[PDB]
């Protein structure tokens, strides 16, 4: 029971983050040895943050994850803003970054030293996104059986980086890593640029918040769920460290920052056959990152529509194949908007700041559920000094990210404050405007006939 | 809410909606192939990457000649063993070559007692020579040993005979290459008969051993035709001459002196130097001394410096010094002959913390010569400017360009750069980011316009601008 549940958490955290972040976690920390401190502290903060979610999952047993926890504490307005950001900012931009990774990795063997066309990178990332939406709008059994072929792509690519890293350790190729003297670089970067490298290391650790409340099938929890956090997450940290020391044995740190795809500059070295096998296996890895992000994006349209928010033309399923078409067409249009624009490293920053702003609301909400309302049955109880270490690291990271990038972090707070007036015309309205309430009846019936979608039975 | 009914929908849906539901799936699928065919057209219409040339180790960085070992370290530790401790300072300079002086027990104009295979006992032996070659390889620093046979007599190359001493060097080429040296140098080859014929025979044995071995030859002739007579048969030969050792008090004298060498040699890989065994404070005053370090690090070729050129060591400043080998000013205890004679800004220790010193400008130019791709093997294109000054552009395929403006005059001359006969691949924009300057008084990182660029006397500045469409 425990050993099969640990592999569920490992396979859901490890994704396409180890192929993109390395370059942003280094260009920010300066040193090589300081960048490996970021990969261990981020793996420790994610353990602490996931034990505060495992206590809220058995205190208030809910479906929806972190969206339902902010509706039991700070119930009306703060729960809607968790939903508002997660369908406009979180899920559209997590999908646009993995799609831009796919076009960067298949266009590195062509143009190996110069720049590929920037209009052909966007066009190739819109082809990957529009194809997997068609795979998801039809036939829910197809996208489940094709995501096992994408899983073997990520495992074949990661097994080649690790065992080729220990070959060069069994050589004299440990010049930058093992010697502990190449630890000097640009120091005029602030503490505020060290806080930007924690945003980009945490992109590779994403998928821990909406994860461990589904592992219900797990046997006797209340003892097997907190034990699975202590095993599966520090093994992801061991893989992310061992794959980062293997990157600097194959190239210099000035050579890594010049590359657009690090795993294939790794493959242009160290053999002559892996100039072919590295862009194949990583592009297969990014197909499963986008396909896996289109399953779970529709689960939050389900939970929002049965609560009063998020109108009922969403969370509808087709009559023959139980697939939500208007919830998949909504998360695909907003991904195409966050594509033909922004950069790619700026986007990571953009999503990493607004993730941590709501990682701290539910963890502080776990503290006020001990002051307000004690004497409720808690089977899992963590020490009270455990979410304070998270909230101290939370406050030192949001105040130093606004100081570093004010225009990337300030436009993310503008979308959240846009959710405040639309909540009051949306939920807190008296239902007298029949001249506009029948426009919802007109749009729902047309969308219910242009596809053959219908509301579910619950 | 607005829910109809699973059973109510299928009797009101699709009377003629079944035809407009197929007209959107076909229009989706035709727009997905017109998107896929539109991305193959853009990709194959992209130009290409330009192929990177096969760079050797002396193409990437600068060389550092150490003529006298006793004067580079002080007499208290003057040996080959004491040189091993100074490899950390030379790694801070980011130099790649270690052209260290001849150590092969010359006996003052005696051909019969000059063995180029045996080290003089005042430097060490083969036991600590091999220790220097191994510890320098760890820091990626190559050792070049020079084999001028009569290096302590009045005339080199043993003027009483010609080919006994020529076969003396030929046995020493194959012996020191077995021990693992990475190059050779011969100086004063104007005192040779059949000089252009012996350099081709010696470069055979050097390149026949390996392609990563170098041979340097030095003259003192400052005229163009005597240099080209030595380089008409040899091509992979670094030739350090006194060609740039004139005054250059006007800017177009040095501009015409550089662009005539590259035009006559066909833009091959050359060496840039003021002399063959002499420092920069000769031939130059102290106010043109930072202007020449910016030029030698931004010209196409390999820059070769003597020891004491990064701190501006003047041999005529302290009295009682031989001008061929002055002492290196490491600390204030480095010249204990006359007490209190050297200052703190005249020293390695004091200039290492000063951010406006000559050693700080040397380290700030040596790191960008060694990592920027359009300075490693970029093209060169000089253009015209005002009355006297030198301006040129280094550019590679799609990397970031560089622009150097050097004022050799004495008044506050405006630049007046025109971009007329520059190639359209790397023409200059309206604004360029400043990278450094030789004199303080400019804010570094500022986009400043190139239309109105007024320049100070003895001022040289380095700009950079990206590849634009
Ligand atoms: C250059 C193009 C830029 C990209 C813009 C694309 C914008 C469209 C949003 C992306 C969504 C694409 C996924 C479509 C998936 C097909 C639905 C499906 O799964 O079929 C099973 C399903 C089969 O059901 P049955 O045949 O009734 O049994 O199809 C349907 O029932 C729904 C059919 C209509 C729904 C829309 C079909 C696609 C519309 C896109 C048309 C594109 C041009 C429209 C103008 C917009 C401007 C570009
Ligand atoms: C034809 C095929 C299409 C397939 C289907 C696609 C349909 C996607 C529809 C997109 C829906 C997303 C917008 C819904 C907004 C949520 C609001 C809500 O809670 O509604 C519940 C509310 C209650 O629904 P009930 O469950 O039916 O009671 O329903 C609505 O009121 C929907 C309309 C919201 C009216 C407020 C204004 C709309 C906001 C959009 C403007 C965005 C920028 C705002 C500018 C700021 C300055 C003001
Ligand atoms: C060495 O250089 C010579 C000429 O530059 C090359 O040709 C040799 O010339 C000598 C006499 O000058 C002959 O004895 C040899 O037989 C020639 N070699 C041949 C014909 O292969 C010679 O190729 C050069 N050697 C190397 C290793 O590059
Ligand atoms: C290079 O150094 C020599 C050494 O003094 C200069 O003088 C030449 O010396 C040799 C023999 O010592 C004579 O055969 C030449 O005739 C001398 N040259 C002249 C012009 O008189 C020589 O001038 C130096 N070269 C330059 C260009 O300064
Ligand atoms: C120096 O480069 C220029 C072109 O960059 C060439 O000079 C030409 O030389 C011929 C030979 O007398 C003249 O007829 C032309 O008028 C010159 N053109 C220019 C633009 O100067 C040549 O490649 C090089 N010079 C020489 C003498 O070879
Ligand atoms: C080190 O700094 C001193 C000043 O502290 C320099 O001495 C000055 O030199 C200039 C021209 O050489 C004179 O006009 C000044 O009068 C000198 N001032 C003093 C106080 O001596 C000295 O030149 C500097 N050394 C180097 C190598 O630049
Ligand atoms: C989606 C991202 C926030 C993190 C994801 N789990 C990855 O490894 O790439």
């Amino acid at each position: 029971g425990l050993v099969s549940a640990c592999g569920i958490i490992v396979g859901n955290i490890i994704g396409s983050g180890i192929f993109v972040s390395p370059k942003g976690v280094l260009e920010n920390a300066g040193s090589v040895g300081l960048a490996l401190i970021v990969w261990i502290v981020t793996g420790f903060i994610t353990v602490v943050g996931a034990l505060c979610y495992a206590e809220l999952g058995v205190t208030i047993p809910k479906s929806g994850g972190d969206y339902s926890y902010v509706k039991d504490i700070f119930g009306g307005l703060a729960g809607f803003l968790r939903l508002w950001i997660a369908v406009l900012v979180i899920y559209p931009t997590n999908q646009a970054v993995i799609a831009l990774t796919f076009s960067n990795y298949v266009l590195q063997p062509l143009f190996p030293t110069c720049f590929p066309p920037e209009s052909g990178l966007r066009l190739l990332a819109a082809i990957c996104l529009l194809l997997l939406t068609w795979v998801n709008c039809s036939s829910v059994r197809w996208a489940t059986r094709v995501q096992d072929i994408f899983t073997a792509g990520k495992l074949l690519a990661l097994a080649l980086i690790i065992i080729m890293g220990i070959v060069q350790i069994c050589k004299g190729e440990y010049f930058w890593l093992e010697p502990k003297n190449a630890f000097e670089n640009f120091q005029e970067p602030d503490i505020g640029l060290v806080a930007l490298a924690f945003l980009q290391g945490s992109f590779a650790y994403g998928g821990w918040n909406f994860l461990n409340y589904v592992t219900e099938e797990l046997v006797d929890p209340y003892k097997n769920l907190p034990r699975a956090i202590f095993i599966s997450i520090p093994l992801v940290t061991f893989v992310y460290v061992f794959a980062n020391v293997a990157y600097v044995t194959a190239m210099s740190p000035q050579e890594l920052l010049a590359s657009n795809a690090v795993a294939v500059t790794f493959g242009e070295k160290l053999l002559g056959v892996m100039a072919w096998i590295m862009p194949i296996s990583v592009a297969l890895s990014t197909f499963g990152g986008v396909n896996g992000s289109l399953f779970t994006s529709s689960r939050l349209f389900f939970a929002g529509a049965r609560e009063g928010h998020l109108p009922s033309v969403l969370a509808m399923i087709h009559v023959k194949r139980c697939t939500p078409i208007p919830a998949l067409l909504f998360t695909c249009i907003s991904t195409l908007l966050m594509l033909v624009t922004s950069d790619m490293y700026t986007l990571i920053n953009y999503v990493g700041f607004i993730n941590y702003l709501f990682y701290g609301v539910t963890v502080a909400g776990q503290i006020v559920l001990r002051w307000k309302k004690p004497d409720i049955p808690r089977p899992i109880k963590i020490n009270l000094l455990f979410p304070i270490i998270y909230l101290l690291f939370w406050a030192f990271l949001l105040v130093f990210s606004l100081w570093s990038e004010p225009v990337v972090c300030g436009i993310g707070l503008a979308i959240m404050l846009t959710g405040v007036p639309v909540y009051f015309l949306g939920v807190y309205w008296q239902h007298k405007p029949k001249c506009f309430s029948d426009f919802i009846e007109l749009l729902t019936l047309v969308s219910q006939k242009m596809c053959v979608v219908v509301y579910p039975e619950v | 809410t607005g829910l109809s009914k699973e059973e109510l929908l299928k009797v009101a849906g699709s009377p003629g909606w079944v035809r407009t539901r197929w007209a959107l799936l076909l229009l989706f699928w035709l727009g997905w192939l017109g998107m896929l065919a539109g991305a193959v057209v853009i990709i194959v219409r992209a130009p290409r990457c330009r192929e990177l040339p096969a760079q050797k180790w002396w193409h990437t960085g600068a060389l550092y000649r150490i003529g006298d070992l006793q004067a580079f370290q002080g007499h208290g530790a003057g040996n080959l063993a004491g040189l091993k401790g100074r490899l950390d300072y030379l790694s801070s300079l980011k130099v790649k070559g270690l052209v260290l002086g001849p150590i092969h027990k010359n006996q003052k104009d005696d051909v019969a007692q000059t063995d180029l295979l045996q080290i003089d006992p005042n430097f060490g032996s083969k036991e600590d020579f091999d220790s220097l070659l191994q510890s320098a390889k760890k820091k990626s620093i190559r050792v070049i040993l020079d084999l001028t046979p009569n290096y302590r007599g009045e005339n080199s190359w043993f003027s009483t005979q010609v080919d006994t001493v020529a076969t003396k060097v030929k046995d020493a080429l194959e012996f020191w290459l077995q021990a693992g040296v990475d190059g050779f140098q011969v100086r004063d080859i104007e005192n040779l008969k059949d000089a252009s014929s012996f350099l081709a025979e010696w470069q055979n044995i050097t390149k026949g051993f390996s392609e990563d071995r170098l041979l340097i030859a030095g003259t003192n002739s400052s005229d163009l035709q005597q240099i080209l007579s030595l380089l008409e048969s040899n091509k992979d030969l670094l030739l350090t001459s006194s060609y740039l050792s004139d005054s250059g008090s006007t800017g177009e004298h040095t501009k015409s002196l550089v662009t005539q060498y590259l035009n006559a040699t066909g833009n091959r890989w050359c060496s840039w130097s003021l002399s063959q065994a002499r420092l920069l404070t000769s031939f130059l005053p102290a106010q043109l001394l930072r202007l020449y370090q910016l030029m030698l690090f931004t010209l196409p070729g390999t820059p070769v410096f003597s020891y004491g050129d990064e701190i501006g060591l003047d041999a005529a400043a302290l009295p009682g010094q031989p001008m061929e080998a002055p002492v290196m000013l490491w600390d204030e205890s480095s010249f204990p002959d006359i007490p209190g004679a050297v200052s703190a800004n005249m020293t390695v220790k004091g200039q290492s913390e000063d951010p406006g010193s000559l050693l700080s400008l040397f380290r700030r130019l040596s790191d960008q010569r060694s990592k920027e791709r359009s300075l490693l093997h970029g093209d060169f294109h000089a253009f015209s400017a005002g009355p006297g000054l030198f301006s040129y552009i280094r550019h590679w395929d799609q990397n970031e360009r560089f622009l150097v403006v050097l004022n050799f005059g004495d008044v506050g001359l405006s630049a007046g750069l025109q971009a007329s006969d520059l190639p359209a691949s790397a023409s200059l924009p309206a604004k360029a980011d400043l990278l450094l300057s030789t004199q303080p008084g400019r804010e570094e990182g500022s986009p400043l316009e190139l239309e109105r660029l007024k320049l100070e006397p003895h001022e040289g500045l380095l700009l950079r601008f990206p590849y634009a469409a």
